[PDB]
C-alpha cells in the first residue's frame, strides 16, 4: 500500500486538475467564435491560449515544480506544453463521434475543423489514433492526473538545465504511479508501460505540430490571428 | 523575452 | 468649380471609404464578446485591431499613400492610426445617448464600457466632447473622408522620412476639401477652419492614449489580452 | 519588427 507522501502528492494532482479544468466548458464561449482562409484558426487559437494557461496553473501546483529556476519552468512548459494540451483534452474526447465533444455544434470538434487552422490530415489522423487508444486505457482520475505531470517534468526537453532534478522529480512521480496502479488499479498489470508508451507517441505528436506551427507561425497574415501567450509558448527566442 | 510566463509563473 | 483631378480624388476616398466600413457592423460578432479586471478589454482590443486593417485598407488606397516608403506608410500609420479609428467611429456616435452605437445592448459602448478596458473617465471625457463637436459639424461624407485622408498625411509624424512629398499630398487634399466645401457646401464659411482644428484635438487624444496605453502595455497580465496587430502598431520597436 | 503591417501593406 501507498505512503503518506506519496498519498498527498496525488490530493495535490487532482485538485490542481479539478480547479483548472471544467468538464461544462462555459469559457468557451469568451473565445473568439468558430467558423466552419483558416477560418477555425481565431477560434482554436484562443482555445489553445486558455489551455496554456490552464496547464500552467495545473504545473504551478505540482509538487517539487515551484522550486525549480524560473527558467527551467519556462523550459519544460514550452517544450511541453502542447503535449499536456493534447493528454488533458482526451477528457473531452468521444469514441462514439472521434471528436473533442465541448458544447452543442459550435464546440464539437472535428478532425475537419483542425484543417480549418491550418493543419493537414495526414497528421490529424494519428492524433485521433493517439485520443482512441488512450482513452480505451479507461485511466482513473488519478492515473491521468499523474501522467500529465510525469510528461511536464520530461528532463529530456531542450532549454532544460537542472536536468537532474527534473530527472529526480520525475521519478518520484512515477513511483507513485507505478505503486498507484499495483494497489487501487484491478486489472493493470500492463497499464503502466502501455501509459509510458503514450509519453513517446506525444513526443512524435510534439514534433510534428512544430513543423505544422513553423509554417502557419512564419506567415504574418496566420501569425496575427494567434495570441501573444501562444506565440510566446510556441516561439523560438531563447 | 517570456514575458507572460514569468508573469503567469507569478 | 472643381477640377478633374481634384473629382477623381473624392471618388476614390469615397469608395475607398465604403469598402472599408460596414453600417451594420456585422464583423462585430467574430470579436471575442464584450463583457460588462479590464472585461472590455478583451473585446475593444479585437474591435481596435479589426479597425486597424480597415484604416490601412483605406489608407492604401489615399492616392499618392502607395507611391511612398513601406517605411513612411509604416510612419503614417502608426502614429495616426488611433486618431483615424476616433474620426471613422463618429459614423457610430450618437448624440442622442453619447454612445457609439454598434448593435443592440451588446454592440452599444458606453464611456463606462472603455473604462472597463483600462481607461480613466478623466481622458475618456475629452473623446467624448470631440465625438460630440465633431459630429455636430454634419459633414458631408465627401468631407469626413476628406478629414481622414488629411489627418493620415499629416508630415508631422515620429519616424517619417519624406516629409516634403507627404507635406505636398497632404496640400493637394487639403486642397481639394477647401474647394469642395466652397462649392458644394452650402453654409460653410468657418467649416474649414473648424474641421482644422479638429485635427490638433485629435493630436491631444493621441497623446493622451499613449500614455494610457503604455501603462497597460507594460503589464503582461494585460498586454496578452491585446492582439498582435494592436501591438504591433502601438508598440515603440524602431 | 513591423512584420504585420509589412504584409498587411502588402
Ligand atoms: C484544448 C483542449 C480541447 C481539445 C483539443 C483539441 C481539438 C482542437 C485542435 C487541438 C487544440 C490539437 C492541435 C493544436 C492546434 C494549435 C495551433 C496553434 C493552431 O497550431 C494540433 C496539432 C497536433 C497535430 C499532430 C495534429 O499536428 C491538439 C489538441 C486538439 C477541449 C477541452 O478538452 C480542453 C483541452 O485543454
Ligand atoms: C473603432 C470603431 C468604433 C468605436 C470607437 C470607440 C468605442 C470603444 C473605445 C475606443 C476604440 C476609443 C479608445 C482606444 C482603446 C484601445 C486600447 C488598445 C485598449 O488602448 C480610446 C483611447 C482614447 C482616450 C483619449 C479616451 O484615452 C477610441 C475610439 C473608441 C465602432 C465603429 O464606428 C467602427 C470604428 O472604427
Amino acid at each position: 500500500m501507498l505512503s503518506d507522501e506519496q498519498m498527498q502528492i496525488i490530493n495535490s494532482l487532482v485538485e490542481a486538475h479539478h480547479k483548472t479544468y471544467d468538464d461544462s466548458y462555459s469559457d468557451f464561449v469568451r473565445f473568439r467564435p468558430p467558423v466552419r482562409r483558416l477560418s477555425m484558426l481565431p477560434h482554436l487559437a484562443d482555445l489553445v491560449s486558455y489551455s496554456i494557461q490552464k496547464v500552467i496553473g495545473f504545473a504551478k501546483m505540482i509538487p517539487g515544480f515551484r522550486d525549480l529556476t524560473a527558467e527551467d519552468q519556462i523550459a519544460l512548459l514550452k517544450s511541453s506544453a502542447i503535449e499536456i494540451i493534447m493528454l488533458r483534452s482526451n477528457q473531452s474526447f468521444s469514441l462514439e463521434d472521434m471528436s473533442w465533444s465541448c458544447g452543442g455544434p459550435d464546440f464539437k470538434y472535428c478532425i475537419n475543423d483542425v484543417t480549418k487552422a491550418g493543419h493537414t490530415l495526414e497528421l490529424l489522423e494519428p492524433l485521433v489514433k493517439f485520443q482512441v487508444g488512450l482513452k480505451k486505457l479507461k485511466l482513473h482520475e488519478e492515473e491521468h492526473v499523474l501522467l500529465m505531470a510525469i510528461c511536464l517534468l520530461s528532463p529530456d526537453r531542450p532549454g532544460v538545465q537542472d536536468h537532474v532534478r527534473i530527472e529526480a522529480l520525475q521519478d518520484r512521480l512515477c513511483d507513485v504511479l507505478q505503486a498507484y496502479i499495483r494497489i487501487q488499479h484491478p486489472g493493470g498489470r500492463l497499464l503502466y508501460a502501455k501509459m509510458i508508451q503514450k509519453l513517446a507517441d506525444l513526443r512524435s505528436l510534439n514534433e510534428e505540430h512544430s513543423k505544422q506551427y513553423r509554417s502557419l507561425s512564419f506567415q504574418p497574415e496566420h501569425s496575427m490571428q494567434l495570441t501573444p501567450l501562444v506565440l510566446e509558448v510556441f516561439g523560438s527566442e531563447v | 523575452k517570456h514575458k507572460i510566463l514569468h508573469r503567469l509563473l507569478q
